[PDB]
RNA sequence: GACCGAUAGUGAACCAGUACCGUGAGGGAAAGGUGAAAAGCACCCCGGAAGGGGAGUGAAAGAGAUCCUGAAACCGUGUGCCUACAAGUAGUCAGAGCCCGUUAACGGGUGAUGGCGUGCCUUUUGUAGAAUGAACCGGCGAGUUACGAUCUCGUGCAAGGUU
RNA sequence: UAUCCUUGGGAGUCAGACUGCGAGUGAUAAGAUCCGUAGUCGAAAGGGAAACAGCCCAGACCGCCAGCUAAGGUCCCAAAGU
RNA sequence: AACAGUGGUAGGAGAGCGUUCUAAGGGCUGUGAAGCCAGACCGGAAGGACUGGUGGAGCGCUUAGAAGUGAGAAUGCCGGUA
């Protein structure tokens, strides 16, 4: 069992999830390929955290790169940056620049 | 007596009537003042005579 | 009204007759209750105030036009339901004291004293002389008398000398013959009374 | 003194919230509506606690009617015949238990038929 | 098996079984007997308002119970009318022995 | 101090009459809490960093700069039961099947299928109403106090009572 | 049969509707309006009249896997008589 | 024990439940209080216990007292999130 978290990386959680959900529960050495080939906003952030997760083996409790598979992973909402966008007739509409917490938990099998 | 068993002269004590709190004690929404009368409004009384 | 007499070192002499009109009276439960309640309420100083709507440093302007807006029709900013505050029917500086009839107060003090007498917790200590301000002298006196719990001591003339010794140890009070009340009596569960003060209070009542 | 809105409100609301488990979505989550349904639940519980009597009675009548009809006898004639054959304090529910022990039910139906004429 | 009128509603009982029934006056350890038996089953003795002589049905009773709570809540809409009343129905457990016919 | 304890209490516990708004008179906010002591994270690994995983400090690292507690709305991840010929103020009362085993008791979860059934509040003769109010959660938010009057009740005295 | 009267403390009510019966206005029209009389609703659930406040029967202190009935009904929906 | 009764709006009357502080008596608490989270427990109700988890210093019971004492609605105010 090994774990990693991104802790408020600037990306919308829905957009994160839409690309995140497909790698769930499939062998990491090929999931990384799937995700670095699929073009999406959050793909680079997600492979960075996944690579940190698998790389938690060197100055860490030992695992092997083969026979390694994502165990379970998900997306959590983080603190949001409020912003007021100007809009016609002095309405002053509001917008949410969301943030998200990414998290990977990889295990052996 | 001692203070730790103080008991008043029974019949010489009554709790206040907290009008306008819930329905279980009556006098709820209306606070026991009817519906929308002049008497039902704050300072809505009239000259006594 | 024939309670025994005690000396400084616990030696007991011939018992003393007490005025039945003051100490043999049947205590009045209700009158004692109201007498307790009386100064128990009057003691509080009751200083409290909270800023009513008028005096909240602000308000003034109508926050928005009466109609033609999607918000509730409102008044000034400092109003009760607003976050800005302004309480409604809050506390106010007021006194929690009144007065009772002379007969009632006399009956109350007589009743409590007689209650103590019948409960046999009164201890008459003639001539509570003391040569020094030191506390442990009077602590030894109380130990000799077997006075364990709270107590009250009244001695009229030795108040000047004995008050300093008594006041710290450990929650007992020294009062003068004129300072008797209902709480100061009841709360202390043990009355030390010097004979001069016996007849002085006897004359007063 | 000042009394602040302490734990009393939270306990009061959470009682109904926990009481209203199993409801569809927001009705098991939002006090504003969860309170409404439990009140409705109380009314329905009372009225259905009174309905179950008559519904079980109806079911018993249906079973007795079927059992009687399968022995050349209508339900109404069966009940009449029983009453005249004697005060059959025996009644609907246990008559159905006799039906599912049918031989006893027939052993009553024959007596009722015989005494009916 | 047999049919026993008991508390204003008859019940089917059989030798050795256990039954819940409305509160009797008996203590929580003593035996009790029912009297108004009908349709003694098996050999199926039966009469209208049956005087089944000596067929009082003995039973041992050990419990004094109080049913699970029914939160009777009543309200009438739009009228500020509420009534909530807890209720536990008392009862007694039984076990039947020596059916008499 | 039978006064408040961070929507309270001064507008202002905190660089507040500040930021901000207004040409100007003027209006006018939000924002308290690491730990006992910074002992506030040596060193290593992923990473450009941020952020992580280890290691170490400490009684607690889930205690890491809104940092004591951390409720609800809201958002997710696994899952036991159910669901693609059925329309349902969404429940309740019957109820098979499947799963679990309790503050031990005529137990808990889910429930194929049947009966019944038009939310809450105000205002109305009348509301399921196509009349009004609520997007949801949390907090706050309305018959008191003073001085007199009157009546009931309770007291001490009583042809007197009372300061 | 046991509700009546006197004094005293505290109210709300002043928008009422429908259905019989006797009248007005109306065109013996109106779920119209205004009266008298009785009922229900108002402020009353339950069963019936398909759904229904005022029509019929009938009053809910709670529990029961009891029984007898009122209006209405018994071929299936849907309990009871082809 | 007997007998009778126990729908209810505006209203009147009585019983109580809980909250914050204050006095008297008792004592609970780092051998883990308050608060929060979860339970299949108790009472006629408001409600109150018991057992776990969190949390890391304060707090119930008893009798009486005084109240800024109980929210679901006010196109309520503030904050947060759909």
């Amino acid at each position: 069992q090994a774990k990693a978290v991104a802790r408020t990386v600037r990306i919308a959680p829905r957009k994160a999830r839409l690309v995140m959900d497909l790698i769930r529960g499939k062998q990491v050495g090929e999931a990384v390929s799937i995700l670095n080939l699929t073009p999406r906003a959050a793909s680079p952030i997600i492979e960075k955290v996944l690579k940190s997760a698998i790389a938690n083996a060197e100055h860490n409790y030992e695992m092997d790169a083969n026979n390694l598979v994502i165990s379970q992973a998900f997306v959590d909402e983080g603190p949001t940056l409020k912003r007021f966008r100007p809009r016609a007739m002095g309405r002053a509409s509001q917008i949410n620049k969301r943030t998200s917490h990414i998290t990977i938990v990889v295990s052996e099998k | 007596m001692k203070l730790h068993e103080l008991k008043p002269s029974e019949g010489s004590r009554k709790t206040r009537n907290r009008v306008g709190r819930g329905i279980g004690s009556g006098n709820g929404k209306t606070a026991g003042k009817g519906h929308k009368g002049q008497n039902a409004r704050s300072g809505g009384g009239v000259r006594p005579g | 009204p024939k309670v025994a007499l005690y000396n400084q070192n616990g030696s007991t002499a011939g018992d003393i007759e007490l005025n039945a009109s003051v100490f043999g009276i049947e205590p009045n439960e209700s009158v004692v209750f109201d007498a307790i309640l009386m100064q128990r309420a009057s003691l509080r100083q009751g200083t409290h105030k909270v800023k009513n709507r008028s005096e909240v440093r602000g308000g003034g302007r109508k926050p928005w036009r009466q109609k033609g807006t999607g918000r509730a029709r409102q008044g000034s900013i400092r109003s009760p339901q607003w976050r800005g505050g302004g309480v409604v029917f809050g506390p106010t500086p007021r006194s929690y004291s009144y007065k009772l009839p002379k007969k009632v107060r006399r009956l109350a003090i007589k009743s409590v004293l007689s209650s103590k007498v019948i409960d046999n917790n009164i201890i008459v200590l003639e001539d509570l002389t003391l040569d020094t301000a030191k506390t442990k002298e009077m602590a030894a006196i109380l130990k000799g008398l077997s006075v364990e719990k709270k107590a009250l001591i009244v001695t009229a003339d030795a108040n000047e000398a004995v008050a300093l010794s008594a006041r710290n140890i450990p929650g007992v009070t020294v009062v003068e013959a004129n300072g008797i009340n209902v709480l100061d009596v009841v709360n202390h569960e043990k009355l030390l009374i010097t004979k001069a003060a016996v007849e002085k209070v006897e004359e007063v009542l | 003194p000042r009394v602040k809105g302490g734990t009393v409100t939270r306990k009061r609301r959470k009682k109904v919230l926990k009481l209203a488990k199993g409801y569809f979505g927001s009705k098991h989550t939002l006090y504003k509506v969860a309170n409404q349904q439990v009140m409705k639940s109380g009314n329905y519980a009372f009225r259905d606690r009174r309905q179950k009597k008559r519904d079980f009675r109806k079911l018993w009548i249906t079973r007795i009617n079927a059992a009687a009809r399968m022995n050349g006898l209508s339900y109404s004639r069966l009940m009449h015949g029983l009453k005249l054959s004697g005060i059959e304090v025996n009644r609907k529910m246990l008559a159905d238990l006799a039906v599912n022990d049918l031989t006893a039910f027939n052993q009553l139906a024959d007596a009722a038929k015989a005494q009916l004429n | 098996y047999a049919i026993i009128k008991t508390g204003g509603k008859q019940i089917k009982v059989e030798e050795g079984q256990t039954v819940y029934i409305e509160k009797l006056a008996a203590e929580a350890g003593e035996t009790v007997t029912f009297e108004d038996v009908l349709f003694v089953g098996g050999d199926n003795v039966k009469v209208g308002n049956p005087t089944v002589e000596g067929a009082t049905v003995t039973a041992k009773v050990e419990k004094q119970g109080r049913a699970k709570k029914i939160t009777v809540f009543r309200y009438k809409p739009k009228k500020n009318v509420h009534k909530k009343q807890g209720h536990r129905q008392p009862y007694t457990k039984v076990t039947i022995e020596k059916i008499n016919a």
